């Protein structure tokens, strides 16, 4: 394996939950809003996102 | 006739009321039913119930 | 299932902790959403994971 510059994992959930931030109980459908913070020295790939 | 000379002795005193400082109305020291106090960026908990 | 391979009781296992000097955590950089421990499933669940 390469021992430097691939992965740090100080400090850093591999996974992170977000909670709603919006909430529409209407009759026929449903919305949620979320405010992502995607940290600095990060990065999301939107494949993982469900 | 013989009805006459029945007894009847008081029910017990049974005093119920809250505990000392709400002991058990809020949920410590479980999972599942574990607190959360979290940032409203990353949301990672800050409460760690063993 | 030593010799064979047919293991089948892989599913009564709840938890694994790792610790080195027994004072600190192999999962201890934050890595899991239950920090310490990884937990293999879930008994009393209403935290969605």
């Amino acid at each position: 394996a390469p021992t430097h510059d691939v992965t740090t994992d100080r400090s850093q959930r591999l996974t992170l939950r977000f909670v709603p931030v919006d909430r529409e109980d209407n009759t026929y459908s449903y919305k949620v809003r979320y405010t992502l913070a995607v940290g600095d020295n990060r990065v999301l790939d939107m494949a993982s996102t469900y | 006739e013989i009805n006459l000379v029945q007894q009847s002795m008081p029910n017990r005193p049974n005093y119920i009321g809250f505990r000392d400082n709400f002991i058990g109305l809020m949920y410590y020291n479980s999972t599942g039913n574990m607190g959360v106090l979290a940032g409203q960026a990353s949301q990672l908990n800050a409460v760690v119930d063993l | 299932p030593y010799l064979d391979g047919t293991f089948y009781l892989n599913h009564t296992f709840k938890k694994v902790s790792i610790t080195f000097d027994s004072s600190v955590s192999w999962p201890g950089n934050d890595r899991l959403l239950t920090p310490n421990e990884f937990e293999i499933k879930r008994t009393v669940d209403g935290e969605g994971y």
